[PDB]
């Protein structure tokens, strides 16, 4: 009846290493619409975290866009931390730069 | 530009 | 049809936590221009893209003023909403709204669009007809009679033939550079061994406008469809957006795969290999 949130994490360009990019999450699919979205850089909650206005798609579910510049490096880890109702506990997707 | 009725239709 | 124009509404009650939040959004093809949310600061309808902002102060209080008068009427129907599924005042629950107009190259209008959901279900549709509605269900039905008595199409009907077309030529040429403008997908195939016997080959397309396109991968020319893992396509944040498609192929056998892109922006259909 209630619809789980799909996840992407990802970057606005290829990543390069040292190089300013900006790191996304695009939750979609859900509803209803309330819903709570973090960035982590290493485990931890990054700040300037902006986010697009509250839309939906031609089958009624929401879809949100969360943003924040970053510069990737190596050995730094991304993720992407979601919490809904349909959702026991929040759900950690880790950022992948090959998809 | 919204849609702007006279009376905006209740359900 | 080559251009649309849509508003989305969603009215969200939350007993408890004061009076129901009204965001509302407004697009042009794949790019919005337009927001209003009742919980701001300061609720003003508000830009949201660079070409409409020349519009002068009678447009943007005008547009302030049906998007308060319409909060208003959307918090009326969640309480109608409830007497007509017999749900109590404790629930939290949504109602969204979508219409708006597509018009061909000549900009004249190709079809019309209103559409109600409650709770993420189907509610209520005006007919491509613009003039007669299908209701979901029983409560819809009562809706719809109150609509049909009120001649509520015919008002649907000509905003949707009028000012809605009118103002989407309107926003097409002042925004020229960008809305009259297709972006081409950059494309690629990577490939990523799984294991000594199989691999993956993606197939990118990346920083294209509009949003619509086809990927799609053949096995010896035969199309994969049951095979290929697709991704929803997702905003870069730039206005483009982003997608890829995957097949697991064996190993040796990766010349047998083409991923081909169908995109308004591209002369013909590419075909890659990797």
């Amino acid at each position: 009846i209630q619809r789980t949130p799909k996840i992407q994490v990802y970057s606005r360009h290829p990543a390069e290493n040292g190089k300013s990019n900006f790191l996304n999450c695009y939750v979609s699919g859900f509803h209803p619409s309330d819903i709570e979205v973090d960035l982590l850089k290493n485990g931890e909650r990054i700040e300037k975290v902006e986010h697009s206005d509250l839309s939906f798609s031609k089958d009624w579910s929401f879809y949100l866009l969360y943003y924040t510049e970053f510069t990737p490096t190596e050995k730094d880890e991304y993720a992407c931390r979601v919490n809904h109702v349909t959702l026991s506990q929040p759900k950690i997707v880790k950022w992948d730069r090959d998809m | 530009k919204a849609f702007n009725p006279e009376i905006i239709p209740m359900f | 049809g080559s251009h649309s124009m849509r508003y989305f509404y969603t009215a969200m009650s939350r007993p408890g936590r004061g009076e129901p939040r009204f965001i509302a959004v407004g697009y042009v093809d794949d790019t919005q221009f337009v927001r209003f949310d009742s919980d701001a600061a300061s609720p003003r309808m508000a830009p949201r893209a660079p070409w409409i902002e020349q519009e002068g102060p009678e447009y943007w209080d005008g547009e302030t003023r049906n998007m308060k008068a319409s909060a208003q009427t959307y918090r009326e129907n969640l309480r109608i909403a409830l007497r007509y599924y017999n749900q109590s005042e404790a629930g939290s629950h949504i109602i969204q709204v979508m219409y708006g107009c597509d018009v061909g190259p000549d900009g004249r209008l190709l079809r019309g669009h209103d559409q109600s959901a409650y709770d993420g279900k189907d509610y209520i549709a005006l007919n491509e007809d613009l003039s007669s509605w299908t209701a979901a269900d029983t409560a819809a039905q009562i809706i719809q009679r109150k609509w049909e008595a009120a001649r509520v199409a015919e008002q649907l009907r000509a905003y949707l033939e009028g000012l809605c077309v009118e103002w989407l030529r309107r926003y097409l040429e002042n925004g020229k550079e960008t809305l009259q403008r297709a972006d081409p997908p950059k494309t690629h195939v990577t490939h990523h061994p799984i294991s000594d016997h199989e691999a993956t080959l993606r197939c990118w397309a990346l920083g294209f406008y509009p949003a619509e396109i086809t990927l799609t991968w053949q096995r010896d020319g035969e199309d994969q469809t049951q095979d290929t893992e697709l991704v929803e396509t997702r905003p870069a944040g730039d206005r483009t957006f982003q997608k890829w498609a995957a097949v697991v192929v064996p190993s040796g056998e990766e010349q047998r795969y083409t991923c081909h892109v169908q995109h308004e922006g591209l002369p013909k259909p590419l075909t890659l290999r990797w």
